[PDB]
């Protein structure tokens, strides 16, 4: 049992999941027309690899996921392309018109029209569960889709599901590939009315990724393409522990009791390693040492910030493929006698370590090396609500001269909206403030 | 996805055939309604602007208004003048007579009711409209008076629908009728409070580019056009092809318009060639299409849009290099105002091109100038009689004045905010 | 101590039902605060459109009664 379900929404959600179901299909020997020979349980079963896939009596294994979009054209990709026979058409849901950029449209005017039926489809898939755990949701923070619609359907699901666990992949805005101007109003927006529904969420800043693929990568302009390759290896690696065995592995909700020590604290920072090149991972192995030494270099984390000028709640490391214990204490040591790493004094310092030993896979055509190793460090630190300070600026800067906010009070919305969120944004980064100043 | 386009008047009807030719061969749809074109990304977004008929058949979603009869005879006549559906033609015998009274309120009332019928049929056909396009003058009495009249009988009937305009303004340089400075400023009244998003266009820009720049001592019509067509392929091209960016009207809106009002824009073209001297040229006074300098105001947001093969890091690094060396007219309360689309396929002619969409408040000199035309005229009440012969009050004029100086006093006000 | 036990187990069922019903009525509260709003928007849109209407009957009058 133990069933995990994936909600994708909007173009980058979507388009997200398009890129982590292949990955976990090659991960897993699962074919584009669902069959997988090495399952020799036809029609069911409780292997690792159920959580995310059901099976039918004619032995498809069928993502645990719903697809749903304001507009039809990312979704009629993945019904005409090359997994299109993975999905039921019922898991792939589309409007007619989109939510313009615009929360208010996502939450109220479009998202309305389409909420219950997205949560009958959700339900057809937990009636299926025996033992569902909970949700996944990915989203854009900037799309008026995957912030205004997300909201909504986070709040719905905390009503029909009550608190069965939300986890969130939520794509976080960098001037490099955004789409529209008031991104950082919908971020707000958004991160306000899903904070008391979300349990923990993977913030993943687009500049960050952008700046791997161009340095680490040597991918002169990325595009969304090699962005989300390599977001999807990043969360492979946090899903590794619900979707494979193994007697080091960790579940991700072991994790998260370390990562979350107050509800509304409940933002990782993800730093994976290593992110290399066919042409220089040729004739140079990197060991678990090295890996674990590119987990303390900012350059390789998810989002931008300095957890060299924080503090730390929580480290874990999560590695994947050939990494015994013996060799990860060994560079855990050395790292400890050589870097920045404080933490809070009310927490223990010890880093939490899952292995699961299936080797990271990647994609035909992809810009990754294919590794021995790899390795996702989850920390918390106090350093991730930079991030929060530099959204929260953008949006006073416009919002002290009401810039755009008509496009939102004409969908009905008020301007006591978008203060409620900014201040709950304002004593969020107070939290992160509070919790990293010493006991008295 | 669908958009209904409405063209009124000569000046509307004249650049909205030529629109209809550049943008049907961009696409590859040949005057008979035929494709004929080489590749996919033609057809991926045509019904945006083209329905189909029987025969895979591509009908230009397009409607033909005027007054004067006689426009539909020479757009009929065309090069693609066959491709247009018979019964969107409307027209009634009279003429206007350069009067805006006549367009909105006598002669235009009259035909008004038969432009909707027409309306409504391409609208109730659409999957899902995102509104309107009106090609029209501001200085005649068709375009200008029953052009506005028909954004406001539109709005009432599809209220939360986009209504864009690419709107022609008048210039002493190219027309010498006296009355036009009444007939835009009675028009901007209604613009300002029935469109989302109006192309200014500009017949002074037109004329002195073709003067100065493509030294052309005796621009026609037709020059002026080349221009105008030039520069609706580019503002369009993220409508019409697929990609990211402003790929509808309300994104567009979005992106571009900060307050209600302020929904004006300066488009400008290069080349009128490397990437840094597309992005120069494109940012350049001489290549806008609207007589304002940009350097006398501050831009609130930017579209920049490139057409054809070039490197999109080049593009990135000289749109970032533009914001950096000119940061003093993007205002700074506005964060990220600047947006890049790149489309592969370049227009015809071109190996590369750069259309740009401004929201400057620069375009405040657009306005003054009219406003100047209009008080040496009104302050001694000249030509009035033209109006309130149809029944109109002075007061109107008064009004209609006002809140085009209002408009401006705006544009002032988010040129001297400030972020501190 | 069973009777504690009995009252921990009941806090928590009490605490996820108000926060479920919390939930659900500050979502509907939302939803009819934003209809209403849209609605008062667009009426106001059209009322200022039919008083333009209005005005242009007023137009032609004048020029009737001119004449
Ligand atoms: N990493 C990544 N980011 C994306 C992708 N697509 C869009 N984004 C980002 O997401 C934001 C835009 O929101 P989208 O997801 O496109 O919009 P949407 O959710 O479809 O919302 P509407 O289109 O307004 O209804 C910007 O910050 C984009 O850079 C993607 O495939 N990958
Ligand atoms: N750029 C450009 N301007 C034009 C063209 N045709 C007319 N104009 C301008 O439009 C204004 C005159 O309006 P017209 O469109 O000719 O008038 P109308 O809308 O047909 O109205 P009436 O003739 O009064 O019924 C003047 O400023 C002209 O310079 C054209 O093809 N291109
Ligand atoms: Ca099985
Ligand atoms: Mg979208
Ligand atoms: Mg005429």
């Amino acid at each position: 049992m133990r069933e995990c379900i994936s909600i994708h929404v909007g173009q980058a959600g979507v388009q997200i999941g398009n890129a982590c179901w292949e990955l976990y299909c090659l991960e897993h020997g699962i074919q584009p027309d669902g069959q997988m020979p090495s399952d020799k349980t036809i029609g069911g079963g409780d292997d690792s690899f159920n959580t995310f896939f059901s099976e039918t009596g004619a032995g498809k294994h069928v993502p645990r996921a719903v697809f749903v979009d304001l507009e039809p054209t990312v979704i009629d990709e993945v019904r005409t392309g090359t997994y299109r026979q993975l999905f039921h058409p019922e898991q792939l849901i589309t409007g007619k018109e989109d939510a313009a950029n615009n929360y208010a449209r996502g939450h109220y005017t479009i998202g309305k029209e389409i909420i219950d039926l997205v949560l009958d489809r959700i339900r057809k898939l937990a009636d299926q569960c025996t033992g569902l755990q909970g949700f996944l949701v990915f989203h854009s923070f900037g799309g008026g889709t995957g912030s205004g619609f997300t909201s909504l359907l986070m709040e719905r699901l905390s009503v029909d599901y009550g608190k069965k666990s939300k986890l969130e992949f939520s794509i976080y805005p960098a001037p490099q590939v955004s789409t529209a101007v008031v991104e950082p109003y919908n971020s707000i927006l958004t991160t306000h009315t899903t904070l008391e529904h979300s349990d923990c969420a993977f913030m993943v800043d687009n500049e960050a990724i952008y700046d791997i693929c161009r340095r680490n990568l040597d991918i002169e302009r990325p595009t969304y393409t090699n962005l989300n390759r390599l977001i999807s290896q990043i969360v492979s690696s946090i899903t590794a522990s619900l979707r494979f065995d193994g007697a080091l592995n960790v579940d991700l909700t072991e994790f998260q009791t370390n990562l979350v020590p107050y509800p509304r604290i409940h933002f990782p920072l993800a730093t994976y390693a290593p992110v290399i090149s066919a042409e220089k991972a040729y004739h140079e192995q990197l060991s678990v040492a090295e890996i674990t030494n590119a987990c303390f270099e900012p350059a390789n984390q998810m989002v931008k910030c300095d957890p060299r000028h924080g503090k730390y709640m929580a480290c874990c490391l999560l590695y994947r493929g050939d990494v015994v214990p013996k060799d990860v204490n060994a560079a855990i040591a050395t790292i400890k006698t050589k870097r920045s790493i404080q933490f809070v004094d009310w927490c223990p310092t010890g880093f939490k370590v899952g292995i699961n030993y299936q080797p990271p896979t990647v994609v035909p055509g992809g810009d990754l090396a294919k590794v021995q190793r790899a390795v996702c460090m989850l920390s918390n630190t106090t350093a991730i609500a930079e991030a929060w300070a530099r959204l929260d600026h953008k949006f006073d800067l416009m919002y002290a001269k009401r810039a755009f906010v008509h496009w939102y009070v004409g969908e009905g919305m008020e301007e006591g909206e978008f203060s409620e969120a900014r201040e709950d944004m304002a004593a969020l980064e107070k939290d992160y403030e509070e919790v990293g100043v010493d006991s008295v | 996805r669908e958009i209904v386009h409405i063209q009124a008047g000569q000046c509307g009807n004249q650049i909205g055939a030529k629109f209809w030719e550049v943008i049907s061969d961009e696409h590859g749809i040949d005057p008979t309604g035929s494709y004929h074109g080489d590749s996919d990304l033609q057809l991926e977004r045509i019904n945006v602007y083209y329905n189909e008929a029987a025969g895979n058949k591509y009908v230009p979603r397009a409607i033909l208004v005027d007054l004067e009869p006689g426009t539909m005879d020479s757009v009929r006549s065309g090069p693609f003048g066959q491709i247009f559906r018979p019964d969107n033609f409307v027209f009634g015998q009279s003429g206007a007579g350069n009067n805006w009274a006549k367009g909105h309120y006598t002669e235009g009332a009259e035909l008004v009711d038969s432009v909707l019928d027409v309306v409504r049929k391409e609208s109730e056909s659409c999957d899902c409209l995102q509104g309107f396009q009106l090609t029209h003058s501001l200085g005649g009495g068709t375009g200008s008076g029953m052009g506005t009249l028909l954004i406001s009988k539109i709005r009432e009937e599809y209220p939360d629908r986009i209504m864009n305009t690419f709107s022609v303004v008048p210039s002493p340089k190219v027309s010498d009728t006296v009355v036009e400075p009444y007939n835009a400023t009675l028009s901007v009244h209604q613009l300002v409070e029935n469109t989302d998003e109006t192309y200014c266009i500009d017949n002074e820009a037109l004329y002195d580019i073709c003067f100065r720049t493509l030294k052309l001592t005796t621009p026609t019509y037709g020059d002026l056009n080349h221009l105008v067509s030039a520069t609706m392929s580019g503002v369009t091209t993220c409508l019409r092809f697929p990609g990211q960016l402003n790929a509808d009207l309300r994104k567009l809106a979005v992106n571009m318009v900060p307050f209600p009002r302020l929904h004006f824009f300066m488009p400008g073209f290069a080349p009128l060639l490397t990437v840094p001297e597309l992005t120069q040229q494109m940012f350049d006074a001489k290549n806008m299409m609207a007589a304002c300098d940009p350097r006398h105001g501050r831009y609130l947001t930017v579209a920049a849009v490139f057409r054809g093969r070039m490197s999109m890091k080049e593009v990135d690094e000289q749109m970032l290099n533009v914001q950096n060396k000119n940061s003093s007219y993007f205002v700074e309360w506005i964060p990220n105002n600047v947006k890049t689309a790149v489309c592969d396929i370049p227009p015809r002619g071109l190996k590369m091109s750069a259309t740009f969409i401004g929201n400057s408040t620069a375009i405040q000199e657009l306005f003054k100038r009219i406003s100047e035309q209009f008080t040496a005229m009104f302050r001694r009440k000249a030509f009035l009689h033209w109006y309130t012969g149809e029944g109109m009050d002075e007061m109107e004029f008064t009004e209609a004045e006002s809140n085009m100086n209002d408009l401006v006093s705006e544009y002032q006000q988010y040129q001297d905010a400030t972020a501190d | 101590k069973r009777e504690h036990e009995r009252e921990v187990i009941q806090k928590a069922i009490e605490e996820n039902n108000n926060f479920i019903k919390m939930a659900k009525e500050k979502l509907a509260q939302k939803m009819e605060s934003n209809k209403e709003n849209r609605e008062a928007h667009l009426a106001a849109m059209l009322e200022r459109l039919q008083e333009k209407d209005k005005h242009a009957e007023e137009v032609r009058k004048n020029k009737e009664l001119k004449e």
